[PDB]
């Protein structure tokens, strides 16, 4: 069982400013990170897979890299709707783990 | 291999290098003109009109 | 175990990415489908030497 | 390309529940994997097991192994979450949601939830 | 959980008809032995024949062997029994069941039927 | 084919009454019978399957006993709800056939 570590817990920056997630790993794992926005009241959707590739109908703004235990998360431009928890999944191997999570507040 | 600049020559069941080492039982040409497009409608297994 | 990556040069004359005739990649994608026959679906094989 | 999830359902301890995932805009529904995500109430998400519709293998989570039992029926696409034994912590908000094939074992389709509270 | 069935049909001898039930409200109806059983008016219950839906195996009585055509579609749940040329005889309820696999060959589930006059 | 022989083939009695329906078997057919009930006009209702076990929204009162070739079904209490015909399957092998039944009478 691969476990995450989110930091940090929450994080407050102010609208336009440029933010980073740290997620990292018990054990290495080969670019089999997944980043997800979830809003409060909301499904997750799933933002980045592969830890560099972003899904479809998710802006250029939204960002990953990373690899091995350490992975980031960054938004070069915040928006209204991007504040929202934050989720860091490995799928490298079975037994999935999620991060804790990262609450995004103006 | 002298047949027009840039023929698209896709083998299957064979390699494109290794028919001439080969012995074929029966042989049949198909020939026929299309729209290039309707092109990769020639191959197996494949959906078009 | 052989990873090449470099272009068959399989004419006398080089191939240097040209991707031309008798000019091509050695590594092809299986393109793996569940639509795909038993035959054609992916196995796993673990050869205990 | 969607997954509706059965409505959030409120229900006492000792009760059978059974939560329903059906999925439509894609074909090939039984060759996906369909799984369920656990959400405690203020807590991170859990992934609880996964399913192959056409051929009804489960695959669980350690955490969750035993406690929960994931089906299948691939005739009308649906999944099933059920849970025997409800519990107070048995108290959560419920995602099913979808596997794309090969390597990528991300959940890219996210249904829209199912509150369940004991 | 039940099965439906369609209107009586009266026709005279002759004539070919297809009768049609389709089983509702319960999961994997493709997996559950469909059957036609035959009451001739005030006398006792004969078993026509069976149909599995999902790979269209049918089983049919000695009785009504070479006669009665059972046939399923798992597509949308509904077994048909063809019956061509209608002969005097065959004026009787037909009443369309559902009975578990394995051991249990029961009945466990009839329909309403149809009244079939020739 | 396994053939089932039903007695009586009618039978009167008053609402209250004990009555106990007998099934008969050509062959041993172990405990596979079931026991249906019909009223005029309606569809049968599976009453018994094992040979003793009641279907489930089935009144109590009714019970099944026996083994092989014998086979008793026994009504301790009689209602109008209990005046149909009843009828005995077997399907311990294919072939599946019914008893001709008994009318149970007022």
């Amino acid at each position: 069982d691969i476990q995450m570590t989110q930091s940090p817990s929450t994080l407050s920056a102010s609208v336009g400013d440029r933010v980073t997630i740290t997620c990292r790993a018990s054990q290495s794992i080969s670019s089999w990170l997944a980043w997800y926005q979830q809003k409060p009241g909301k499904a997750p959707k799933l933002l980045i897979y592969k830890a560099s590739s972003l899904e479809s109908g998710v802006p250029s703004r939204f960002s990953g890299s990373g690899s091995g235990t350490e992975f980031t998360l960054t938004i070069t431009s915040l928006q209204p709707d991007d504040f929202a928890t934050y989720y860091c999944q490995q799928y490298d191997s079975f037994s999935w783990t999620f991060g804790q999570g990262t609450k995004l507040e103006i | 291999y002298n047949l027009a600049p840039f023929f698209t020559f896709k083998c299957y069941g064979v390699s494109p290098t290794k028919l001439n080492d080969l012995c074929f039982t029966n042989v049949y040409a198909d020939s026929f003109v299309i729209r290039g497009d309707e092109v990769r409608q020639i191959a197996p297994g494949q959906t078009g009109n | 175990r052989d990873i090449s990556t470099e272009i068959y040069q399989a004419g006398n004359k080089p191939c240097n990415g040209v991707a031309g005739f008798n000019c091509y990649f050695p590594l092809r994608s299986y393109s793996f489908r569940p639509t795909y026959g038993v035959g054609h679906q992916p196995y796993r094989v673990v050869v205990l030497s | 390309v969607q997954l509706v999830q059965s409505g959030a359902e409120v229900k006492k301890p000792g009760e059978s529940l059974k939560i329903s995932c059906k999925g439509s805009g894609y074909s090939f529904t039984s060759y996906y994997w369909i799984g369920w995500v656990r959400q405690m109430p203020g807590k991170g998400l859990e992934w609880m097991g996964i399913v192959y519709p056409d051929d009804s293998d489960t695959r669980y989570s350690p955490s969750f192994q035993g406690q929960v039992t994931i089906s299948a029926d691939k005739s009308i696409s649906t999944a099933y979450l059920q849970w025997s034994s409800l519990k107070a912590s048995d108290t959560a908000m419920y995602y099913c949601v979808r596997h794309p094939g090969g390597g990528d074992w991300y959940f890219d389709l996210w249904g829209r939830g199912t509150l369940v509270t004991v």
